[PDB]
């Protein structure tokens, strides 16, 4: 049986438009570990994404934190997209400063 | 506070794509401190937190060579669990294995845990005696029996009593400005129509450490558990967490609403309204 | 420090 991943993306910072800050994409909850995440910028593949070490929560289910340096605009659109076992499709959740 | 160690061990077969990886990482609390893995280019044991960099050669390669036999270990499990379950040479497979131990606020052992799981569910655990073992099914029945004969638990209670608790002991010290040092949410609620009768409260946390959180939206001061949208916590990358909470409350309701925050960093917990 | 693992000793599943 597999589970599929939870998605959260968001800044490590309060955004402020012209300002340095981190933007990060959460995947969480799935099973088995291999997945595909990219940071998009307007559409377009973010080059040198990092992620953090393949860990696990008390429920089995993995969790990696994929991040890079970003300068927020007013203009510029984020996103994160997520392939797995678990997806027909890759899943694409934008960023919303809000959320 | 309240402390803990934890390894977390995972061991993934891939037919036709080499020998199954092993990676292994240690945390104390909701900070890693080190990493291994064997796809590294030259796989070695390497440092993740600050604290942990000031150990000698002697103890890096220690951790090198248990992670580099436990590399091959796994590789044998697998190959074992997958005769286990009849299952053909062609799947991928997952063993993970999480163990540590918990110490209470004075410093001593709360408890020990050492659970595995195959493809993601419960395979065998120790008990809290550290002496006997619970396993899922009849596949797990065998490595019980098989860690019986070998007097396997034993052990595993050695390692949980006392290396585990005098290393968390070592690294609590080591990095007490930040593992004993919580630091606490720093909160807001925003607020945003839905439409001309509706509108959403969102209570935010950010910037906590500890993950561990109680973040509540009440209403006339009943609790709102099944029409509170909570997001999992999530890490910000800078060794804190955030979470939000948030309701959707009829349009001049609002301040019938209250947000909760319980955290370890807080002394008192906090009592929020959305501030127009 | 993880659990020891002397080579040779550890038991597999």
């Amino acid at each position: 049986i597999q589970r599929t991943p939870k998605i959260q993306v968001y800044s490590r910072h309060p955004a402020e438009n012209g300002k340095s800050n981190f933007l990060n994409c959460y995947v969480s909850g799935f099973h088995p570990s291999d997945i595909e995440v990219d940071l998009l910028k307007n559409g377009e593949r973010i080059e040198k994404v990092e992620h953090s070490d393949l860990s696990f929560s008390k429920d089995w289910s993995f969790y990696l934190l994929y991040y890079t340096e970003f300068t927020p605009t007013e203009k510029d659109e984020y996103a994160c997209r997520v392939n797995h076992v678990t997806l027909s499709q890759p899943k694409i959740v934008k960023w919303d400063r809000d959320m | 506070g309240s402390h803990s160690m934890r390894y977390f061990y995972t061991a993934m077969s891939r037919p036709g794509r080499g020998e199954p990886r092993f990676i292994a990482v240690g945390y104390v609390d909701d900070t890693q401190f080190v990493r291994f893995d064997s796809d590294a280019a030259s796989p070695r044991t390497e440092p993740r937190a600050p604290w942990i960099e000031q150990e000698g050669p002697e103890y890096w390669d220690r951790n090198t060579q248990i992670f580099k036999t436990n590399t091959q270990t796994y590789r044998e499990s697998l190959r074992n669990l997958r005769g286990y379950y009849n299952q053909s040479e062609a799947g991928s497979h997952i063993i993970q294995r999480m163990y540590g131990c918990d110490l209470g606020p004075d410093g001593r052992l709360l408890r020990g845990h050492d659970q595995s799981a195959y493809d993601g569910k419960d395979y065998i655990a120790l008990n809290e005696d550290l002496s006997s073992w619970t396993a899922a099914d009849t596949a797990a029945q065998i490595t019980q029996r098989k860690w019986e004969a070998a007097r396997v638990a034993e052990q595993r209670r050695a390692y949980l009593e006392g290396l585990c608790v005098e290393w968390l002991r070592r690294y609590l010290e080591n990095g007490k400005e930040t593992l004993q040092r919580a630091d606490p949410p720093k909160t807001h609620v925003t607020h945003h129509p839905v439409s001309d009768h509706e509108a959403t409260l969102r209570c935010w946390a950010l910037g906590f450490y500890p993950a561990e959180i109680t973040l509540t939206w009440q209403r006339d001061g009943e609790d709102q558990t099944q029409d509170t949208e909570l997001v999992e916590t999530r890490p910000a990358g800078d060794r804190t967490f955030q979470k939000w909470a948030a309701v959707v409350v009829p349009s001049g309701e609002e301040q019938r609403y209250t947000c909760h925050v319980q955290h370890e960093g807080l002394p008192k917990p906090l009592t929020l309204r959305w501030e127009p | 420090l993880p659990e020891p693992a002397p080579q040779g000793q550890l038991t597999a599943y």
